């Protein structure tokens, strides 16, 4: 059989095992990117499995520079290592380099990365899809999202997880290029409601976070009081 | 400061070295020997830094050992005396050199008797006499003066004595008594000390 | 990480099977010939080359490894680089401690045993490659194989890659050791042309000479002078 | 023989009873996998390099979608095949490249930089514990003495250089597209280097291509460094074209 | 990887190390060589596989190696191994001849090769040499001898063996016409191919099919000589004549 | 064939399992806690009369205070039983105090589980050791005897048996045993228990006892004292 | 069957076989249950005895001084994991002269276990911890798991039976921001006990208890010390 | 370097290279050892005669050291190994400790390098047991055996190899105090011992002693004959 190595090709030429990965990251609740026209706004439906959890367990939203977010989808622990990498390869860029990582060089560096455990059998590959957020007067609002294959692309909008193709048909009915980040988040939040499947899994927390003109490029959690709205806004939306 | 002095004849070497250790302005120790029998017919004698001496020279004898113990014959005279040349330049340049000055005189079934001379640096020389230590310089030309090829043992015994009175005459150390010991066909014989 | 086992071991009849194989990747590649004359050594192959939008100058098959030593292959060109880099720098390595150029026999062991320990070391395939190599030393030329075992053998004259059997038995009809150089060129063509199928050029096809004055390809212009007559 | 098969010889690079690897020849069958096709044509005066843009998604970032890449000023590429592993050798070619001037004090020969990354492909080939990388690299640039230069790399290690190329799903059938077309020319030697190119893609996959459909990069013996066309330079080729 | 792994060190259910059996049937296909001592010297004499017409014979021999002033070997098996430990065999006893300035006993520098050997069949999961070699050489210690290793790491003395192929029909002529004490140089000769006569049954034999190498003694000196063509050929010659005065 | 370190679907490591049932094919050893010292008895297994019983030593001094006593694959046990001298020689030497019984136990106990082939030293373990282990001494806490298995789980026992016949033995500890119970009558209880479980007829050279008190050291019963000790049971 | 014995291979449906089994190892293990109020966390633990005669294992371990875990499953790893945690403690003391916030250390447990996940030849470790801490925030309780996951708890049970004391807690879970520390660890106590079958109880021999908060350094109470908190239950 | 776990456990907790190791041991040539009152015997079974053979080169009765001597049974090469790493044990013993070595003490690491064999990655067991025999300093004559697991123990006499059971069965019923009285009987019995299964009557049979501060003497063909006449001759009435 073909597919129990990454450094095994199948006669199709594909590597079974990464295709594998993916499918770990597609079996996970649904993350969303909004770039616009003064930053860039993540949410994230956060599956709550047990009431037993304290608000704010299990975040899927992390820091990795000060002007940097990162949303994941997938397996949470080989996330959050990837986000140890992505903040180590931050905190070096400054050392060595004396300014902050731009963005598409931390995606593109953390990228090699996980490309790295695609090739062997002495490893696996990450069980995780992610997106970098970042803004600054200079390179404006960026959003890139990275797959375990380790591909990293730019993008106007993103989802992962398992209603992916449900979240970017309506992320394509907003005209992103001229909202504003405080316009944005609750487009955010409706577009989770959408897409949440309310009988099948029955409880979530909405996860939000930005970065932007308004937070001067520091990568924050939206406050408390604009998310309540911003769920609000979603939950009589969905009407 | 430690005396050795070798003299081959014909058939036989003759050995014998000081039996004093030495600290400081005190003997410790008036009956130390200074021979290590590295096999039926050799003997190795050894002088110099305190460690060294006896590190190196229990080394090359369990080595010697250990090679008739995988063999079931024993090295040579002339190959033993290769084997710590070998070792002692081997470690002169590094972390590890010994200081250590030998005499070693064996006796082989078909090349007859041998004794070897080897100074710290591990230069080897194969000489029909020999001695180390300050006590040297006092008795070489007395061998030099006296010795002859064909010396019989009896003759070499009273040669050695000639350098060891030399010794308590004119050597400002106290040095009263010596080991000997003779190697020939029939193996290690221990000789009665010369004492003073 | 790197595997550490040997890849390729005995089976029960005492076979060496991965040899085996690499020895049928070096059958199925494109024909090599060698011919020792008198005066010199000749290699010659032919170009695997499809389309005319191959730029044929821009690598090459036969390739000097010193100023007196050449070779040529049958089998996997990739795999071939391999071995190319490793003699050269084992010719080096050689001139640098004895100041006299590696001779053919020398540098042809050396390279014969780095093909045995890709036979045994952990995590490799054999090569698939057999070397033609050619050399002048001792006022003398040599023509030497050596195969994917690590095995070599010195040559009169030999063929390897496809219809290797039948260009051997050509040059043993062909071959006297009289011969001069310009004639062996001649019938290393001649062997060539045994198994080509699509017309001859100086552009699908390269040689090199070994004499007296060294190891050098032949130019296009040269390779076309000796095609001419066949 | 015809295709048989050994233990282990279709999970890892040892050979097939019939001397082949089977693990290569699937990394060729990976190049095809993303779908695309890429051609390269020099002349006496450039070389060109072409490559299709597809952009499903309206949600990318199109500025990001791109598989033309610089190695030096000098020297540009075009990769086919596995993304991840295609931007893996472009940067290992960046590292080689730069290296190289660093030790030798002058800029790496294309020849030389297409070599290096096909023997470094070529260890994948015959050591087990890794595969091969599922990509091909097109690489261009002017030699001070030969003129312009294209050279092509695969996952087997093989390499060369050539007067027209290509990679991907249509490469056979642009092969035959520039083989006929060159026979064609005076001294075999292909002219209108970025109308060939552009002539050759869109005839193999049928397409009749919008500016924003395709990718462009040259290099000149007038201008040596490598160059990205933008879409109004690559409309102004596609209208020319249209027009005779 | 354990997926991958053949696992050639390990043992079989009934204590047997597959791999060495293995190669010891790779040696059994190789060329015939055998040895034998007499009371003024040894011999090893071999069939050459390397016969094709265009060959071009540049080295002094094929399968006999000198591997210091005292000793030699010839090998059975797969060529490019025997390569590899011949080449270790010269190192070991220039190793033992800087150590003790004089030359590696014969039998001391087998067991260090077969140290070795024995070595890749109990660790390392490599494959084992697939070599057997014949060892000839003079010692102060024992004199003239003849030494046989194979892949296991194991080794014995012998007065007179073979290796390769027929072997044991080679070792039946050989305890059989063999004289303990009484064998010279030219008898073990005479009987040398007597021996290959019978085991080449690939053809009527012919100087262009065997290597024959001496090794004496001579001035205090050892002395090792590859036999020349010319040589070889009166050797079969004369064994030719007897085989016809046999009958009557 | 999978690797050493592989789970099982219920969660144990195969190679722990596969450790643990060879304790099974071990000798009977037992090990009793009494206010007045620890005993330790085993079956020795005697398979020929040529061989010495004395060369059977299936209990060990750890240190004074401390013996041990094992059942399974006994040439495992030895670089156990060797790390546990040099522990308590280490914590002697460090602390110039004398290491408590469970302190030693747990420094035992760390070793299991260190086996694997990718990750260690050239010629790290390659699997888990076949061995079981009774501790039995005597610290400031009084006589305390520990049990530890394969799993590298250790833990306190009033008594235990371990081996082949455990089960069994360890029903008829339960019958026997009380906390008031004197360390004469833990010693005549053992040996009881052994005598019924032993496949062989009980003697003074085919056991060993041993035991340690707050009086006096680790004590190997002799020949003469173990013959006394049989008389009545 | 092929996707079940290396970690390093996902199975088509994009699981991990070998994590999933070592999980196994902590559904295994006895109960235990932790709780936090505004002011303290508690651990309370099953303790089984293989025979009448052993004297339960242990269950309940000292980190730092506002640190203590309790365990389920491998034992061996557990102490392995304990002596990590113990080490990170001692590092930031010795470092920074303060203790390490509860849920840094977590953090670091997430990336010490998700190596092995990822790396052919390792397993995951077989153990999951429930973790009392008091810091800065206030008092914790987090779990870990052999995936190297780790949650923030309100409580937590983990262990055989272990569903019957989450159900427990979520049930009164509002209660237990106000509770004084008796009325707590009671209902740690209450939790823990619905995980045994009908007959038997809680005993002073198969209980322990772990405490540590605002006023009170991480303390272990076993044996006669469990007494107190056993009398006035029920 | 190679660091796959070669001996492993298997379900009811087997060693299977430990037990196939033992299978090697179990194809090798007999061996016998017995314990005198001032006197210990190695006899082994030869191996196939071989008229052609060079005898001295196949010994399978070794010197360890001058007081300590070993005989084994099965891989003979892997035989070699061990008793060299023990000859460099026992002299790093009298560098150290200034005495020769008990037979005890280097029967134990024998038997501790050999259960090192079957616990470490990347190779397989040794497939010999060893008969170690020799005098302590204090004179106490000595007999040990060690197998490929490790383990080890002392007898009054045994056998290894091919045959050991019935040898075994033999040396129970015959080693008495009457039987090793005298250093002539001691021989007697292990030669007796081994004409239980030696095939050609020996004829193929190697023999050794060991006296009191006395080194291993092997006796040649002429002495061991002589032992043979002397028995054959006794079992006839
Ligand atoms: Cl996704
Ligand atoms: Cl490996
Ligand atoms: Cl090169
Ligand atoms: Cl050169
Ligand atoms: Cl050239
Ligand atoms: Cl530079
Ligand atoms: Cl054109
Ligand atoms: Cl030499
Ligand atoms: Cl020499
Ligand atoms: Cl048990
Ligand atoms: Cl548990
Ligand atoms: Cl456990
Ligand atoms: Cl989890
Ligand atoms: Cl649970
Ligand atoms: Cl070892
Ligand atoms: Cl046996
Ligand atoms: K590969
Ligand atoms: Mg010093």
């Amino acid at each position: 059989g073909y597919d129990l190595s990454a450094s095994t090709f199948s006669p199709d030429g594909r590597v079974f095992q990464v295709e594998y990965a993916m499918k770990a990251v597609e079996n996970s609740s649904t993350a969303i990117g909004i770039r616009c026209k003064d930053g860039v706004v993540f949410g994230v439906e956060k599956l709550v499995l047990s009431k037993l959890y304290e608000e704010g367990s299990n975040k899927r939203l992390f820091n990795v520079d000060r002007h940097v977010g990162m949303a994941v989808a997938g397996l949470l622990a080989d996330a959050r290592s990837l986000a140890d990498i992505a903040r180590e390869e931050a905190s070096n860029f400054r050392s060595n380099f004396g300014y902050n990582i731009p963005l598409k060089h931390l995606a593109d560096r953390v990228a090699m990365y996980v490309h790295a455990y695609t090739l062997y059998s002495a490893v696996r590959p990450f069980g995780c899809s992610f997106m970098l957020g970042s803004y600054s007067v200079n390179d404006g609002a960026q959003l890139y999202m990275i797959d375990p294959s380790g591909v990293s692309y730019g993008y106007w909008g993103c989802a992962i997880g398992k209603a992916r193709q449900a979240a970017k048909t309506e992320i394509e009915k907003l005209q992103m290029k001229e909202m504003t980040c405080r316009d944005i988040v609750k487009e955010v939040a409706k577009i989770i409601y959408i897409v949440h499947d309310e009988v099948k899994d029955k409880a979530f927390e909405l996860e939000l976070s930005w970065v932007g003109e308004l937070t001067n490029g520091r990568h924050e959690i939206v406050p408390k009081d604009i998310r309540e709205e911003a769920e609000k806004y979603a939950k009589e939306s969905l009407k | 400061m430690e005396y050795l002095i070798g003299i081959q004849g014909p058939d036989y070497v003759l050995v014998a070295s000081d039996r004093v250790a030495a600290s400081n302005i005190v003997q410790m120790k008036d009956d130390h020997d200074k021979m290590f029998k590295m096999s039926e017919k050799i003997l190795l004698l050894c002088v110099g830094e305190a460690g060294d001496t006896v590190q190196f020279a229990e080394y090359i004898q369990k080595n010697v050992q250990l090679y008739k113990m995988r063999n079931g014959y024993e090295l040579s005279p002339t190959a033993a005396a290769n084997f710590t040349r070998r070792n002692l330049a081997d470690c002169l340049r590094s972390r590890t050199p010994y200081h250590v000055n030998l005499l070693l005189a064996g006796y082989d079934e078909h090349e007859g008797p041998a004794l070897y001379y080897m100074d710290y640096l591990a230069a080897l020389a194969k000489a029909p006499f020999a001695a180390h230590g300050y006590g040297a310089f006092l008795t070489l030309s007395i061998l030099d003066r006296y010795y002859t090829p064909t010396i019989s043992r009896e003759r070499a015994v009273e040669l050695l004595r000639k350098c060891l009175e030399e010794l308590q005459k004119r050597f400002i150390l106290n040095l009263p008594t010596f080991s000997v010991r003779i190697i020939d066909k029939n193996g290690i014989h221990d000789l009665d000390n010369i004492s003073f | 990480r790197g595997y550490s086992f040997s890849l390729t071991t005995f089976s029960p009849s005492g076979k060496l099977v991965q040899i085996e194989y690499a020895l049928a990747a070096v059958a199925g590649g494109a024909p090599s010939v060698g011919i020792k004359a008198a005066n010199g050594v000749v290699l010659a192959t032919e170009k695997k080359q499809k389309s005319i939008l191959y730029d044929e100058r821009s690598v090459h098959k036969v390739e000097p490894i010193t100023k007196h030593i050449g070779l040529v292959y049958s089998g996997m060109g990739p795999d071939y680089r391999v071995l190319v880099h490793r003699a050269r720098k084992l010719a080096q390595q050689y001139y640098l401690v004895y100041q006299e150029p590696i001779p053919t026999a020398q540098l042809v062991q050396r390279v014969a045993s780095v093909m045995q320990e890709y036979t045994q070391s952990g995590g490799v395939r054999p090569f698939g490659v057999s070397l033609l190599i050619c050399g002048w030393n001792e006022g003398r030329p040599y023509l030497f194989q050596s195969d994917p075992s690590g095995a070599y053998f010195a040559w009169k004259a030999t063929a390897m890659g496809k219809n290797y059997v039948n260009g051997k038995t050509f040059l043993e009809k062909r071959y006297n050791e009289d011969l001069e150089l310009e004639d062996a060129i001649h019938t290393a063509i001649l062997t060539l042309k045994e198994s080509f199928e699509g017309q001859m050029t100086e552009d699908n096809i390269e040689v090199g000479i070994c004499n007296e004055a060294g190891f050098r390809r032949l130019t296009p212009t040269e390779v076309k002078d000796y095609l001419a007559a066949i | 023989s015809r295709g048989s098969s050994a233990g282990f010889d279709r999970h890892i690079t040892i050979f097939s009873p019939e001397g082949r690897l089977y693990q290569v020849e699937y990394a060729f069958k990976a190049i095809n996998q993303g779908g695309l096709t890429s051609v390269a044509v020099r002349g006496k005066d450039c070389a060109v390099i072409v490559t299709q843009k597809k952009v499903p998604d309206k949600l990318l970032d199109s500025s990001t979608v791109t598989h033309l890449f610089k190695i030096t000023e000098n020297i540009g590429c075009v990769m086919t095949g596995m993304t991840a592993d295609s931007r893996s050798q472009v940067q290992r070619a960046r590292y080689e490249a730069a290296n190289w001037k660093y030790k030798y004090g002058y800029e790496i020969p294309v020849d030389m930089l297409c070599k290096r990354i096909a023997d470094i492909s070529q260890v994948y080939t015959q050591n087990a514990e890794m595969r091969p990388l599922g990509c091909c690299m097109i690489l261009i640039g002017i030699d001070e003495e030969q003129g312009p230069q294209v050279y092509k790399c695969d996952p087997a290690g093989y390499y060369c250089g050539f007067k027209a190329t290509a990679a991907g799903v249509k490469q056979t059938e642009s092969t035959s597209f520039l083989e006929k077309k060159v026979k064609k020319k005076f001294d075999w030697t292909f002219e209108q280097t970025v109308e060939t190119a552009i002539t050759c893609l869109s005839t193999v996959l049928s397409i009749d291509f919008k500016p924003s459909e395709i990718e462009v990069g040259v290099v000149t013996v007038e201008n040596p460094k490598f160059r990205i066309l933008t879409e109004a330079e690559i409309d102004a080729h596609l209208v020319a074209l249209a027009e005779r | 990887s354990r997926r991958y792994d053949s696992r050639t060190t390990i043992f079989s259910p009934e204590g047997r190390l597959y791999q060495v059996e293995y190669a010891m049937e790779a040696i059994g296909h190789a060329g015939t060589c055998l040895g034998i001592l007499a009371n003024d010297g040894v011999l090893l004499a071999a069939e050459r596989r390397n016969i094709h017409k265009l060959l071009d014979e540049v080295f002094f021999s094929e399968k006999i190696y000198k591997l210091n002033e005292d000793m030699a070997c010839s090998v059975a098996g797969i060529t490019s191994d025997a390569n590899v430990l011949t080449n270790e065999l010269r190192l070991i006893a220039q190793r033992y001849l800087l150590q003790y300035q004089e030359p590696i006993p014969c039998e001391q520098l087998v067991t260090a090769l077969c140290d070795i050997k024995q070595a890749y069949t109990q660790f390392g999961g490599k494959r084992p040499f697939g070599v057997s070699l014949l060892y000839i050489g003079w010692d102060k210690h024992y004199g003239f001898q003849l030494y046989q290793s194979d892949p296991s790491g194991n080794y014995g003395g012998w007065k007179a063996t073979c290796i390769g192929n027929n072997s044991a029909a080679a070792v039946s002529m050989l305890k059989q016409d063999y004289k303990e004490g009484e064998m010279t140089l030219k008898s073990a000769l005479a009987l040398a191919i007597k021996v290959l006569n019978k085991t080449m049954d690939v053809s009527k034999l012919s100087a262009e099919k065997v290597e024959i190498a001496t090794l004496t003694r001579e001035n205090g000196k050892t002395v090792i000589r590859v036999l020349k063509q010319k040589e070889v050929e009166q050797l079969i010659k004369k064994h030719e004549e007897e085989e016809a005065k046999a009958e009557r | 064939d999978r690797g050493v370190n592989t789970f099982s679907p219920e969660g144990r490591l195969f190679q722990v399992e596969y450790a643990i049932e060879a304790i099974k094919l071990g000798s009977t050893a037992i090990g009793i806690q009494t206010s007045e010292g620890v005993c330790l008895a085993v079956e020795k297994r005697i398979t020929s009369p040529l061989m010495e019983p004395s060369s059977i030593e299936k209990i060990v001094e750890i240190d004074a205070h401390i013996g041990c006593a094992m059942s399974g694959l006994i040439a495992d046990a030895k670089t156990l039983i060797d790390k546990a001298r040099v522990e308590t020689q280490n914590h002697w030497f460090t602390y110039n105090e004398t290491m408590t019984v469970e302190s030693v136990t747990q420094a035992v106990s760390n070793l299991a589980l260190q086996f694997g082939e990718e990750d260690a030293d050239p010629g790290a373990m390659s699997r888990p050791f076949g061995v079981a282990l009774l501790f039995g001494g005597v610290d400031e806490k009084g006589p305390q005897l520990f049990h530890m298995d394969p799993s590298g789980t250790f833990v306190q026992c009033d008594a235990r048996a371990i081996g082949s016949a455990s089960e069994g033995a360890q029903s008829s500890l339960q019958e026997v045993y009380h906390k008031s119970m004197t360390l004469k009558e833990a010693i005549k209880s053992s040996l009881i228990i052994l005598k019924q479980v032993m496949e062989e007829k009980l003697n003074a050279t085919n056991i060993e006892l041993a035991t340690v008190q707050p009086g006096q050291n680790f004590h190997m019963f002799t020949k003469e004292e173990l013959e006394e000790v049989i008389k009545d049971i | 069957n092929q996707y079940d014995n290396d970690v390093t291979v996902w199975s088509p449906q994009g699981r991990i076989h070998q994590i999933e089994y070592a999980m196994e190892a902590v559904k295994q293990g006895s109960a235990t249950v932790g709780l936090k109020s505004k002011t303290h966390a508690v651990l309370v633990a099953l303790k089984r005895a293989q025979s009448e005669l052993a004297a339960h294992q242990k269950k309940i371990l000292h980190v730092d001084n506002h640190i203590g875990i309790s365990i389920a499953g491998l034992t061996a790893d557990a102490r392995l994991l304990c002596n990590f945690m113990r080490q990170e403690c001692l590092d930031s003391r010795f470092v920074f002269d303060r203790p390490l916030p509860v849920s840094r250390l977590v953090s670091l447990i997430g990336s010490k276990t998700q190596i092995p996940t990822q790396r052919y030849g390792r397993r995951p470790y077989g153990v999951g911890l429930l973790i009392a801490g008091y810091d800065d925030m206030g008092p914790h309780i987090f779990q870990t798991c052999p995936s190297a996951n780790y949650f923030d708890c309100r409580a937590m049970s983990i262990g055989a039976r272990s569903q019957s004391a989450r159900t427990y807690l979520e049930r009164h879970m509002s209660e237990f921001m106000e509770c004084n520390l008796n009325e707590l660890v009671k209902h740690g106590l209450r939790a823990l006990r619905e995980t045994l079958p009908a007959e038997q109880d809680l005993t002073t021999k198969n209980v322990s208890i772990g405490i540590v908060g605002k006023d009170l350094e991480f303390t272990i109470y076993d044996d006669d010390d469990v007494s107190p908190f056993l009398e006035g239950l029920e | 370097s190679y660091d796959r776990a070669i001996t492993v456990f298997s379900p009811d907790g087997h060693l299977f290279q430990v037990e196939y190791a033992q299978e090697a041991v179990k194809k090798g040539s007999t061996a016998v050892g017995v314990r005198g009152r001032d006197i210990v015997v190695l006899g082994v079974e030869k191996k196939s005669v071989a008229k052609l053979q060079d005898e001295r080169t196949v010994r399978k009765i070794c010197a360890l050291d001058d007081n300590v001597c070993m005989a084994f049974a099965g891989l003979t090469a892997d035989a070699r190994i061990v008793i060299n790493r023990a000859r460099v044990e026992c002299q790093s013993h009298r560098l150290t400790v200034e005495d020769p070595v008990t037979v005890e003490y280097i029967t134990r690491y024998i038997a501790s390098l050999k259960q090192r064999y079957t616990q470490s990655n990347g190779r397989r067991p040794f497939g010999i047991s060893a008969l170690i025999v020799g005098f302590d300093f204090d004179g106490t004559p000595r007999l040990y055996q060690t197998d490929p697991s490790g383990t080890y123990h002392a007898w009054k006499a045994n056998a290894i190899g091919r045959g050991a059971k019935s040898v075994r069965e033999f040396l129970e019923k015959n080693y008495t105090d009457e039987a090793i009285e005298t250093d002539d009987l001691t021989i007697k019995l292990v030669i007796k011992a081994l004409l239980e299964v030696v095939q050609s009557g020996g004829k193929n049979i190697e023999l050794a002693v060991m006296r009191r501060d006395q080194s291993l003497k092997i006796l040649n063909p002429e002495e061991i004959e002589k032992y043979v006449a002397e028995i054959e001759k006794e079992k006839e009435e």
